[PDB]
């Protein structure tokens, strides 16, 4: 199979070496290729490299941006990602084709790379007060907006556990200002609104922020 | 580059169903074709190479064909692991390109969304920006329309929209728009709205506060 | 110095199929595997034609519709072969066959050529040639030698065992309903040689070890 | 399909002269795809330009390309002796790949009129089925030459078959022979054999014949 390295957040004009380890099959049977997958462009080809003698091919779109080599000796192929901008933000996998035969059968687990000006910051996890009414009958609604924060991830969980059910924890997006924001919901009973304890256990570990935070209706205008 | 076209985008479908999928390329390829399948958070796979030959594994109800411009895989009856999205890869010409994909999801009985509106917390407030978050929960199909409206005037082009997967018991999805605004110009005010589309309502339902 | 070396000359009755050979030798080869090789044939009296190619990387051909199932391209990563299979023969793939290579694993322009391999496609059986006068009139003096009928080609005709060079033209051979080949030698002559000095013609027709001479002088008159 | 057409069929020139191949596109081609090969008798082709203008390693300078577009250009500046054989396009930018029907540079010399001899069948060839009436046009220039077999008279057509010879290496010539076969029940059955031959060196057609009986 094929394990690459693990995920990365660089700044802007900045260079990432990619890493990915063949292992169980012949390293020197297979051309190994380099796919990329960001929502804007969806999947596309980045090159390949033959392990052997090292020969190369690239896609003009990628040429020089990326650059592909091969360590026959640790049976490993490494992507080098230069000058880079927030739009290689992307999963970049690794894949390999027999030139029998198959195919692209086997892909890498994938290497996130993201590139933002952003610096690390934590979250500002802000109540989503359940309003007095009504709805249709039950239930009722309530969340926390985990908002400005980089990068992702941000877990939620509710009531540690205790709630599993009825939650919806979005995805992210990313705002202009290059920063991101998160809403998690639960759908609880229209009854008890005001005999549960909810609280938000938003943990963000890109810097040490865990952050409680309870939810309740406010009773004002 | 030869470009490559999946049909349909999406397609809903149940266990035990026939589905086909199909690609079409820009020019003839020769059969050089691969079928993937992804699943979200997780790698493709490749299910079918050349054309018409399968991976080691992959179970025998997945079968592609065709020649020239047009290819069709076949699922001739799906199993649950088998919702996830599909692509053609085509390695004919210099360079190999991808189509864009075809989510393969399940289908269940409509069911409309349940909505609920979420004015700023007080602590927001206090600092630059005023964010009002509306939520969609647990509707069926995919499709739905979210306008915001203050004081009952549409407004465009700051509100972010964000979809759950499909819910692993109920099939149905979950959805977030959130509007943002700095405190001045939040405060005109109060009637906001959430006015929302979809096909289980007999008509736009709407949540202000 | 990239070679490439093509397998020999080929004759094939109709309805048979011809498997023909390209082993690329070389210096500066490279890895057989990276790149496009490429197959093209000139039937006599056409432009060059493309029949397909078998890609680098992926070891997958690509083919002319016209060609499609008529035609297999395959490859041996092992032996640096690359192999063009065309089977129903008709006499009209009577051509000359040849392998094609560039420096890309996608077909380009042509960098480097085999030697090309003849394939001739004929119902017929080796035939040796039957040689008849052509006599000078009388009436500069012109004779010469039909050679006719015979299969396949080449014949290789001379003059009084190569002491007569000059004034000669041996034609190309034409194919005639016969599916057999017909052919002259002449020779242009001084008038007032026409009875002092002999002339025969030396027809060698090797694919039937048929050497054959030919006297040839005035009729009677 | 990209068809590549090639202009002209044969081009005539003298050593030394500028040599200009043209190929037509059937529909514009990125300059990115075109190529032009060389082809000497007897050799497999060999690459001069691709993409439409760059010269292959270890080609003469003498060559070169440009064109965009529809229209390509192959230019020798100067032709040396090697120079003469056929040249083709190729283009690679779509699927087939295709090639044009190339284009022959010939040597230019002054006009030379054929020489013309009739040879009839042997009596050897004709106690087998077939009678061969050869006809001979030796060493002329230009290669355009008309050859009409009359039979008593008759205008042939349809039995006649010739071959020309390559230019020739020393004085730049061609010789062409026109064979017209009967069967020896024909051929006894007609006295007038007749070889008519037009060619531009020629000021009136020359006729060669000979009659069935000299014996």
């Amino acid at each position: 199979q094929l394990v690459q390295s693990g995920a990365e957040v660089v700044k802007p004009g900045a260079s990432v070496k990619v890493s990915c380890k063949a292992s169980g099959y012949t390293f020197t049977s297979y051309w190994m290729h380099w796919v990329k997958q960001a929502p804007g462009q969806g999947l596309e080809w980045i090159g390949a490299v033959s392990p052997g003698n090292s020969d190369t091919s690239y896609n003009e779109k990628f040429k020089g941006k990326a650059t592909l080599t091969v360590d026959k000796s640790a049976s490993t192929a490494y992507m080098e990602l230069s000058s880079l901008r927030s739009e290689d933000t992307a999963v970049y996998y690794c894949t390999r084709s027999r030139y029998g035969n198959n195919a692209l059968d086997y892909w890498g687990q994938g290497t996130l790379v993201t590139v933002s000006s952003a610096s690390t910051k934590g979250p500002s996890v802000f109540p989503l007060a359940p309003s007095s009414k009504s709805t249709s009958g039950g239930t009722a609604a309530l969340g926390c907006l985990v908002k400005d924060y980089f990068p992702e991830p941000v877990t939620v969980s509710w009531n540690s556990g205790a709630l599993t059910s009825g939650v919806h924890t979005f995805p992210a997006v990313l705002q202009s200002s290059g920063l991101y924001s998160l809403s998690s919901v639960v759908t609880v009973p229209s009854s008890s609104l005001g005999t549960q304890t909810y609280i938000c256990n938003v943990n963000h570990k890109p810097s040490n922020t865990k952050v409680d935070k309870r939810v309740e209706p406010k009773s004002c205008d | 580059d030869i470009q490559l076209t999946q049909s349909p985008s999406s397609l809903s479908a149940s266990v035990g169903d026939r589905v086909t999928i199909t690609c079409r390329a820009s020019q003839g390829i020769s059969s050089n074709i691969v079928w993937l399948q992804q699943k979200p958070g997780k790698a493709p796979k490749g299910l079918i190479y050349h054309g018409t030959n399968l991976e080691s594994g992959v179970p025998s109800r997945f079968s592609g064909s065709g020649s020239g411009t047009d290819y069709t895989l076949t699922i001739s009856s799906l199993e649950p692991e088998d919702f996830a999205t599909y692509y053609c890869v085509q390695y004919s010409q210099f360079p190999p390109t991808f189509g864009q994909g075809t989510k393969l999801e399940i289908k269940r009985t409509v069911a409309a969304p349940s909505v609920f509106i979420f004015p700023p917390s007080d602590e927001q407030l206090k600092s630059g920006t005023a964010s009002v978050v509306c939520l969609l929960n647990n509707f069926y199909p995919r499709e739905a329309k979210v306008q915001w409206k203050v004081d009952n005037a549409l407004q465009s082009g700051n509100s972010q929209e964000s979809v759950t997967e499909q819910d692993s018991k109920d099939s149905t999805y979950s959805l977030s728009s959130t509007l943002t605004l700095s405190k001045a110009d939040y405060e005109k005010h109060k009637v906001y709205a959430c006015e929302v589309t979809h096909q289980g309502l007999s008509s736009p339902v709407t949540k202000s506060f």
